[PDB]
Parts: structure tokens; C-alpha cells; sequence
């Protein structure tokens, strides 16, 4: 019949998922663990390359109208509104929206304003797609639900963000999340999974630096009878003291050059000699684990989650970028455009709704495209329209 | 039947509200001395009577008079909720303890003598002489009264 | 979640409780907000009237008029700071107390402190209006202002006492005669039909309803607002009652002393005002004040985090004449 | 007073508890002799059936 | 409705980000750590190759007009103004603007002047796109916000830059930044991340020389 | 692209405002940066023929000046 018989259980699916995580990556802490990651030169690089193509796609965007004359007028007004935000551009919005690859979540608030003077005087633009940083949100409950765990009523922002050195209704907010189903409000950050590998990768690099510094192979060792050493310590103005002070400086400066040599007395008291000079070496076998290949495995382990693992040497990286683009477009096409047209009472059928199409992330091949037009053109399957002509 | 349950209330910041942080040695405000952790003549599992906020003289023994006060015990080993050092030390054994001496914004109400008696005016003078500000007002809290 | 060394257990959920915070006075919107620049304010009064003319003989002496009256006052504003700090030991090895194994995060403690500071500021603001309505400013431990408006302006406190133990006497016949007569004779301007409101402690409001007169008034025929079978104010926590062109409200907060009630009229211009002054910062100095300031600082040496919040405002009642201390006897 | 000294906030509370769970079994069996020759009660002639008792 | 219900929190997003950095790469120090980097022969070379193509791109620039006759006249005037700055060229501006790859930030001030004699007498050119070096800015607060952390009112320059051996309004300044969202006024320099690797790289080279 | 956004959206609208040149959105001129990779003479020359031999290349001075 026409009646729901269950709940999405948003408030339970979360509370199981916070337990099943290591405690350094639960909500109020993940905000710090993200920014204490990134400073790894493989983690920054993966995120930077992802944002490189996201910005490119949302630079040369287009709005595709319908067939009727009404849709064409609506498409022009949509393009004006999206290209005339006061102090904002879609590239800035795209690079703010794509932050859910770091925190599983992204919050944008829609603000509308009236036009004073212009082509569309009397209508409503969008002033700013105000980004709400994840760090300024509520650390206790960020997202508030019904009396039951069925739906979401709004998002809470901390009171400490209104200071220099509140609950926003859900209808005003555009939510984007990734890595989880529709029942996970706090999405799974792609850095979850990487975390254990990042912890190991760091530790190994630390061992390499201290290990290389402490490999005192070939160090110089000198043996002197203790009679001379003891006499110098108690008689600072004795000939033994002068020679000991000379050794402490001469041995420090003992390099290899044009005049390097050693001259020692050859006296002998027992099976061992009184004076000797030998260069030390590891009496046995050295290290075995070859920490170099340990790090390489963990680096490929981290970059694979971001689709940027090819730097260790249609593709995987290009397909990964398309995922981020489609998530943003769904919010833009289905949450802002229908509401924006409602304010200016432009009510159209489903088939006449214009939509925004993102740009292409891979450049067109001049060699391939030019010879593709000929092959289609030489048969006559290519229409004669200004759309085809303008493509050159 | 009985349900063995406990509460983990307590905090550290309540004894030290603020610090002057030197850009050089960050330990300028502290000093370490060897106090007695377990009671000298008690049994092997007689947990320490020391509590965070007890005044300690420079000799290391807990203060008993205003004239014998030199600092405040703020050691991590005595803080609430982490006092698991039960039976880990022999009776009368010594252990280094961290003392807060200078550059602190302390809380007056949590300073007490060895027996738990609150600090007096002479103790306030002696402790402030090092360069400490002993505040007399923390807001406090009322949790649930059904009225306020 | 871990049970004894060799056993485990299942974690179930979290339970949280907090005391109620009242907002009735905030809801009624009886206070106008002014955002100044300095910490001193001026108020100007100008009171005028007329006299009586006596008869005199024709062609002889004449009669002369008097002159008007003026007054000027000044006031100061108090200050209210609130600070806290966070140390490593508070999060070093303490489990989050939420999920089974999530380590403690600084952000959670920061949010807790934000919530506590906001609640404290709201409670202080609530108490300020109650103190102002009683005819005195709110500034505990700060004798710098301690302004008693009755003394400052010059006035007296009308009582309008009522006794409920007299079942044969309707209490409203004293409230009307005293309070409404005094308010009408002291409105100052030339108005009409001023609306009257009453704030009553739980005991006073509860006793008033039980009086036989009120019950007998509505019992014999339905009318509307069925006291006997419905609940005053519906299911809301704050009961509401209206009898004899008067509005009665119960004070859940308990700030009003038990058994006491204050009667004051609505609509009168500029009877209540609240002023805000800037904070002690170079950014806000000599600037326009704001409702509340919150600051947060993370130590650049990674070994400290601090939170700071401050505010400064004053509540002023411009007419002590129109507040009556109703007192009940039982 | 402005430009003087400030005040601080108080601490928080926490509590935990633990509980057990009981157990409640129920069992019953069926045999051949219970239905071999018996006749379904409430019916004229229908023979006893095994499922009619299981239900 | 038509009302904002939040803030960008510029003044908080910064103050978290300065803590979560090693102290040798916080604002007042990063200016020195950048120039004490660069003298690495792999770090200089990476920056030099980047500037090589940036200068090339902004050398043969073009202005694309619209369809109407009014736009074509406007495009010609724009080309004249951009190619006739007194003592400045877009190549110099491009190679000054691209310095945010070293410090996360770049400040340029626009100055307009009237024409005395020429093709467009009476109109206003741009005299200089005056570059403000990051080193001459305020070491304490470089960027000043509202009473809240919502927006930016201007940029502060130190008083020591007016000597030989003040707050500029935001409307006069062109801000460029990279590596961060719109809420990070002080952008993330690409050398953040590299820093830990550069510290190790140097130390190892020192061991090789003394070891040999 | 970062530099062009500041140049196209912060200087040009203000520069036209001072000389009261007020135009619709679709008529605003914009500055286009140059190309960072040199054109391939071998590739370009044979690309023109393939388009030209079919007749899809307009006869305009813009195309002629490209040589």
C-alpha cells in the first residue's frame, strides 16, 4: 500500500561505523588527522592532481537547453546567474565542493538576492554559494536528525566560528558525500584505509635516516697504555698531558690526503701489543630487511586509493575524476536549478528542464579529430549546421 | 545482584588555568623532586594518599604549614582517571614528581595542605612570591536539579 | 568494547542530560536593543503639565503661569569575561567516551566548551532581564553600577497585596482597583486601554486558579477556554490564563520569589532598553558593539589550545512607577 | 572590571554501567504413536495427520 | 529566504592551519625558509622551468571581442591600455604574479592615470600594476578581516618598507593564491610538503662528502 | 588560469567603468593567453589539407594570416 514500513536508520548506521574505526579517525579527530596527513609529499601530490582536473572540467561549463522556446530563455538566465555570483566562480566552488575527498563531507549554503539594475531586473540571482568549512562545524553532533533516525532536519555550526582573533535548515544546504551509501551522512574519507599504511610508511623513513647516520664503518680506534692516560689526568703540566692533548686534536683532523700516515711505538708487553691502530668494521652480517622496498610498497598502497598510482613508474585516473564531477553536478542540477527557477516562477515540464554540462578533462586530438571529420564528411552523414562549423 | 559501575569524572586543567610559555625552555615553570609515593609503613598495596593540587615544599615532602610551601603537585601519575599505579611501588619508595612553581594561573580552591586543609593567606603570599597568580573565582557548574 | 582481560562485551549507546534554559522573556520581546560605542549613556526627560486658574476681580490684578521642568542622567556599563584552556593531559590517553576505540580529539572538547560558554552567556542574559524588571541592574560583585532605578529616578514601589485564604472575596477586585488605577494615573501620556500582563510564581498561579470564584465563573456553562476539563495553555510547559481582560503567565524559571508576582502594562514606549558596549580589543575599540564575541587560539608550538569569550551590556528600566509587587498570603 | 582579570569554566561529568542477559529455552517432541490410529478431533472420519499437530 | 545564515570563518580556518604546521613554515618565518630553500639546485631548477612557460604564455596575448560594434571598440582600447603601462609589461607582471608558487600569496595594486596627449585623450589608463613583495608585508597580521571572520577589508603593509639604506583597501588590490580553498587567505605554498624531504636530502649529501 | 581570472574579472570591468563603457554580459571582451607549446609544422600543414580538400574551412583572412 501507500505507507512506509521502516526507517533508513541514519542514526544507527553512523553509531556502528564510529566504533569500527581506530580512534584517531573518528569525527571530532579526523579534522586534525587530515591536516596532519597532507604534509606527506605523496599524500599532497595525490590530492593536488585530483583538483587539477576538477577545476579544468568546471571551467568551460555549458548549459544545455530543451526543444521548446521557453527552455531556451530559461537556459540563458541560468547561464547569467551561474557566471555572475558576486565574488565567486564555479572553479572556486568546484575546488571547495571537492573537499569531501579529504573529509567524506561538504556543506554549501545557497543565498539568493534581488537584482537592482541589469538585463533581468526584478529577478533573483544567487549571491554566493557559501562554503562552510568542515573545521568550523560542530565537533559534537554536526548533523541533526528527526526524533527517529529516519531523515535529516539540518546541520549545526559551532558558536566559536563567529569570533575573530546555530542550526542551518536542510532546505538551504547542498550536501555532497562519497565513499558510503545513502544511509551514511558522514561519508567515508578516501584517507580511511590509507591511514594504517601511512603510519608504517613514516616510521620506516625515520629508521633510514638514523640508520645511515649511525653506520660508523671504518671508524678509527686508538689504544694507548693507561699509564699515560692516568698521568695526564692528574698532571696537567706533564709531558704526558701535552701528548694527550695533541692526540685529541690530531685524531679529529685525520683525513686522507697527500701526507696522511701513522707512526706508533712497537712495544709489546703480552700476547697483545701496547700500541695499535685499527679501522673497525661490522663483525658479522649487516641489515637484511632492505627498507627501500618496504616504502615503495606503502607508497603505491596510498596512491591507489586516489587513482594516482601511475606516478610510481581512457585511464584509471581519468575515470576517477569523472566520479567527483558527477557528484557535484547532481547537487547543482537537482538542488539549485529547480529552486532557482521556482523563485522566478519559471515552471516547465520535465522534458524541458535545462541542465548544466561540465567540460571535457582530456584535450581533443587534432590529428584524430581532423581525419574523423573527413571520414564522416566524405560520405555525407555530417549535418551542415553552424554547430559543426564553430568546432574548428 | 549488583552492577559494578564507576564514573571517570575529573580533570587536569582545573588545577592550572594558564601558563607563561617561554619561547626557549618550555620547562621553565616546573621542577622535579623525589617524593614518597606509597606510605612508608603501610602495606604493599596501600595506594598513595597524594592528590593533585597538594602543596609541596622544596625538600619534596608535602607541605603542612604555610612557611613550608614551595609548589603544587601536578604530576601526571596522580591525575584523576589515570591513577592505575596501585601496588606498583614498594612502601616508602621514592619517585620523581613534577612540581609547578612559577608562571602559573592557579586555582585557589584546589590548593590544599598535606591533610587536605585549604590554603590560607600566608600560603597565598608564599606561593605568589614566586610569580604565581592564585585566582579565587572559577564559575563552577550545576548539572541537573530539576529547577536549575 | 573490552570486558575483563579475556572477555569482551557489546557497547550499546550514550545518554546525556542538561538542565533547562528558559527563554520566555526573550520570546516576549519586551526589550529594545541599542548598539553604542562608548561605555556611558545619557537619557533626557521632559515633564510638563498644567495648573488651575483662580477667579479675580475685573480690571484689577492678573495671574501668571509657572515654568517647566527638566532632568538629565548618566550611567555606566559592566563587563563579563569567560576563558578556558586545554592541555595535552586531557586527551593524552583518554578514550573518546563515544565509540569503542576512537581516541579523544581536541575538536570534541572545543565543541563542548563552545556549548558550555554559549549556555552560560544565555543564562546570564536571561538573569539580567529578570533583575532589570525588579527595578535594579544586574552586576554581582561589581558595586561600580549597582543602579537602583527607583532611587535613581525617584519613585516608590506599589504593593497591591492580595490574600487568597478569603474564599468569599475575589482577589481580582484588589488587583484591578490598585494596580490598574495606579497604572492609568501614571501612564504619563494620554493613552487608553493599556494591556496588562502578570508574571506569577508557580505557587501564586496555582493558588489563583483554585479560588472558588474563578471556578464558579466558568463552571455553569461552556463559554470558551475550558479550565475544568482542558489545561491552561494546552500541553505547553508554560501555562497561560486570561481572566477579566488580563493575561497571566507562570514563571517556570523560578527567578521570581515563591508567592510573589509582578504586574506591569504593555505598549508603553521606551519602558525597557538594553545597551551593548564594545569589547577590550583593538579591532572593536570605539567600534559598534555586538551581541557576543568568541575567540579561539591554537598555540603555534603545538602544546596549547585556548578559548576566549567576553561580552558587556546593561539593562535599564526607564519607568519604575509601572511595576507592582503583588504578594500573596496563604 | 574592564582591563583587570578574567574567570574560567568548570569541568564535566561521566559515568558507565554494565549488565547481563538471561536465557529462555523451549522444546517439545512428537512421536508416531500419537497419530497412528487417532482420528482428527472435530471431524467425522478424517484420519490424524502429522502436520495438523505441528501447526 | 534572502539572508545569509553563516560565515566563511576566514579567521578560524587560518588559526587551525598555523598550528598544524612545523614551526619553521608558519607565516612570519616562511618568508625566510623560502629564500633559504631555492639555493638547492633541484628546487631552483623546478621554479625556473615553471616561470619559463608562464612568461611565454603571457607574451603573445590577445583580446577577444564580442559580436556588437561597441565591443570591438572596447577591445581595441583594452589592448592599448595593457600594452602601454609606463615601465611595465605583462611578462613582468606575469612573472611577479606567479610568485604565489613560493609563498601561497601575491598582492598587486591597481593605479589609474589620465591621458594627456594621445589617441584616447581624456580617458584613463593603468599606470602600473604595482607589485607588493611578500617580504615587505606586515609580519604580524598581513590580512585584516571584519569584526567577524567573514570577509576581508584590506591588506596591511609594514612601516619599515618606507625607508632607505598602512592598510591598503581590498577594492584596490588583486589577490591571487593557490593550494587552498576560498576560505584560506594565506594559500598553501607548494614547498609545504617538500620541506621534510628537503631537510633529509640535504643531511644525506653532507654525510657523503665527509664519508668520502 | 589563476592569473587570467584576476585580470579578466577584477581589472577589465573596473577599467571600463571609469571610462563609462557599460555593456551587456555577452559583449564583454576578454583576454586570452598565448599557447605554451609550439605548433607542429608537419601536423598543421597536413591538417589544413584534409579539412580543406572537403570544403569545411571558411575563406576568411583569419585562416590566411595563420601561415
Amino acid at each position: 500500500r501507500m505507507s512506509e514500513q521502516g526507517t533508513f536508520a541514519l542514526a544507527k548506521v553512523q553509531v556502528d561505523s564510529e566504533r569500527m574505526k581506530a580512534e584517531e579517525i573518528r569525527w571530532p579527530h579526523l579534522i586534525g588527522t587530515a591536516e596532519s596527513m597532507k604534509q606527506d609529499a605523496t599524500v599532497a601530490t595525490g590530492l593536488d592532481m585530483l583538483y587539477t582536473f576538477v577545476e579544468k572540467a568546471f571551467k568551460d561549463f555549458k548549459v544545455i537547453p530543451g526543444e521548446s522556446e521557453e527552455s531556451k530563455k530559461a537556459a540563458k538566465f541560468i547561464e547569467y546567474c551561474l557566471k555572475n555570483m558576486e565574488g565567486q566562480t564555479l572553479r572556486q566552488f568546484a575546488r571547495d565542493a571537492a573537499t569531501f575527498n579529504e573529509y567524506g563531507l561538504s556543506v554549501v549554503e545557497k543565498v539568493y538576492t534581488q537584482i537592482a539594475v541589469g538585463e533581468y531586473v526584478g529577478k533573483y540571482k544567487v549571491k554566493n554559494l557559501a562554503f562552510r568549512p568542515q573545521a568550523s562545524l560542530s565537533r559534537t553532533n554536526p548533523i541533526v536528525y528527526n526524533s527517529d533516525g529516519s531523515a535529516i532536519v539540518g546541520i549545526k555550526q559551532s558558536l566559536s566560528a563567529f569570533q575573530n582573533y546555530v542550526i542551518i535548515p536542510i532546505s538551504r544546504v547542498m550536501l555532497m558525500n562519497t565513499g558510503g551509501s545513502s544511509s551514511q551522512a558522514l561519508g567515508v574519507s578516501p584517507l580511511v584505509g590509507c591511514y594504517r599504511a601511512w603510519r608504517e610508511k613514516i616510521l620506516i623513513e625515520n629508521l633510514e635516516v638514523v640508520g645511515a647516520t649511525k653506520d660508523m664503518g671504518g671508524v678509527i680506534e686508538l689504544k694507548i697504555p693507561s699509564q699515560i692516560l692516568n698521568k695526564a689526568a692528574m698532571d696537567p703540566s706533564s709531558p704526558e698531558a701535552d701528548m694527550v692533548r695533541g692526540l685529541m686534536s690530531d685524531a679529529a683532523n685525520a683525513h686522507s690526503g697527500e701526507q696522511s700516515f701513522f707512526m706508533l711505538p712497537s712495544d709489546t708487553k703480552d700476547n697483545a701489543p701496547q700500541y695499535s691502530m685499527t679501522l673497525k668494521g661490522i663483525d658479522g652480517m649487516g641489515k637484511q630487511y632492505s627498507t627501500a622496498q618496504l616504502i615503495s610498497d606503502r607508497k603505491k598502497s596510498i596512491l591507489d586509493r586516489l587513482g594516482a598510482g601511475f606516478i610510481n613508474v581512457q585511464t584509471i585516473h581519468t575515470q576517477f575524476v569523472q566520479r567527483v564531477n558527477e557528484i557535484i553536478l547532481e547537487a547543482l542540477n537537482e538542488n539549485l536549478l529547480p529552486q532557482l527557477l521556482a523563485l522566478n516562477d519559471i515552471r516547465l515540464p520535465e522534458t524541458e528542464m535545462p541542465y548544466v554540462k561540465a567540460g571535457e578533462i582530456v584535450d581533443v586530438d587534432m590529428e584524430g579529430f581532423s581525419k574523423a571529420i573527413q571520414r564522416i564528411g566524405a560520405v555525407g552523414y555530417l549535418p551542415k549546421t553552424p554547430k559543426v562549423i564553430n568546432r574548428v | 545482584a549488583k552492577a559494578h559501575v564507576a564514573t571517570l569524572e575529573g580533570n587536569y586543567s582545573d588545577i592550572v588555568l594558564g601558563r607563561v610559555v617561554a619561547f626557549g625552555d618550555t620547562g621553565w615553570n616546573f621542577k622535579e623532586v623525589d617524593m614518597t609515593f606509597i606510605a612508608d609503613d603501610a602495606d604493599a598495596d596501600s595506594k598513595t594518599t597524594l592528590f593533585a593540587g597538594v602543596l609541596v615544599g622544596e625538600d619534596g615532602t608535602p607541605a603542612t604549614a604555610a612557611a613550608g610551601v614551595f609548589g603544587v603537585l601536578v604530576d601526571r601519575k596522580v591525575l584523576p582517571g589515570v591513577d592505575h599505579y596501585i601496588g606498583v611501588f614498594e612502601p616508602g619508595e621514592k619517585v620523581p614528581m613534577v612540581l609547578a612553581v612559577r608562571g602559573l594561573t592557579l586555582n585557589q580552591l584546589k590548593l590544599k595542605y598535606a591533610d587536605g586543609t585549604a590554603i590560607d593567606a600566608a600560603g597565598i603570599q608564599a606561593l605568589e612570591a614566586q610569580g604565581n597568580q592564585v585566582t579565587d573565582k572559577i564559575v563552577g557548574t550545576q548539572f541537573i536539579g530539576s529547577v536549575l | 568494547m573490552q570486558n575483563g582481560d579475556f572477555q569482551i562485551l557489546d557497547y550499546t549507546g550514550l545518554i546525556s542530560t542538561m538542565p533547562r534554559v528558559d527563554t520566555l522573556l526573550q520570546s516576549m520581546n519586551l526589550f529594545t536593543e541599542h548598539f553604542g560605542r562608548t561605555t556611558v549613556a545619557r537619557i533626557e526627560r521632559l515633564d510638563d503639565g498644567a495648573g488651575d486658574i483662580k477667579a479675580v476681580q475685573r480690571g484689577g490684578v492678573r495671574q501668571h503661569l509657572a515654568n517647566d521642568r527638566k532632568k538629565i542622567v548618566n550611567l555606566n556599563i559592566p563587563f563579563f569575561p569567560l576563558d578556558r584552556s586545554i592541555d595535552r593531559a586531557d586527551i593524552q590517553n583518554f578514550r573518546e567516551f563515544g565509540t569503542e576505540n576512537a581516541p579523544a580529539t581536541v575538536d570534541a572538547e572545543v565543541q563542548r566548551h563552545m556549548a558550555r560558554i554559549r549556555r552560560s552567556h544565555a543564562i546570564l542574559k536571561s538573569k539580567a532581564m529578570y533583575a532589570a524588571l525588579k527595578g535594579t541592574s544586574w552586576s554581582p560583585d561589581d558595586p561600580v553600577s549597582d543602579y537602583n532605578y527607583y532611587d535613581v529616578w525617584g519613585a516608590t514601589q506599589t504593593t497591591a497585596d492580595v490574600d487568597f485564604t478569603k474564599l468569599g472575596v475575589d482577589p481580582i477586585e484588589v488587583l484591578e482597583a490598585e494596580a490598574r488605577a495606579h497604572i492609568i494615573d501614571w501612564a504619563g501620556d494620554n493613552g487608553d486601554n493599556y494591556e496588562i500582563v502578570v508574571l506569577a510564581s508557580r505557587q501564586w498561579f496555582s493558588a489563583l486558579i483554585a479560588h472558588p470564584q474563578v471556578t464558579g465563573a466558568y463552571s455553569q456553562y461552556p463559554s470558551t477556554q475550558e479550565i475544568l476539563r482542558r489545561r491552561l495553555g494546552g500541553n505547553a510547559n508554560n501555562r497561560i490564563f486570561e481572566h477579566k481582560n488580563i493575561l497571566f503567565i507562570e514563571d517556570i524559571s523560578g527567578n521570581i520569589p515563591a508567592g510573589e508576582a509582578y504586574i506591569f502594562p504593555r505598549g508603553i514606549s521606551r519602558m525597557f532598553e538594553i545597551y551593548y558596549a564594545p569589547s577590550d580589543t583593538l579591532r572593536d575599540a570605539n567600534q559598534a558593539a555586538q551581541e557576543l564575541y568568541v575567540f579561539f587560539k591554537e598555540s603555534n608550538y603545538l602544546r596549547e589550545a585556548k578559548i576566549e569569550s567576553e561580552t558587556s551590556f546593561l539593562t535599564v528600566n526607564n519607568r519604575p512607577e509601572l511595576v507592582v509587587k503583588s504578594t500573596g498570603k496563604f
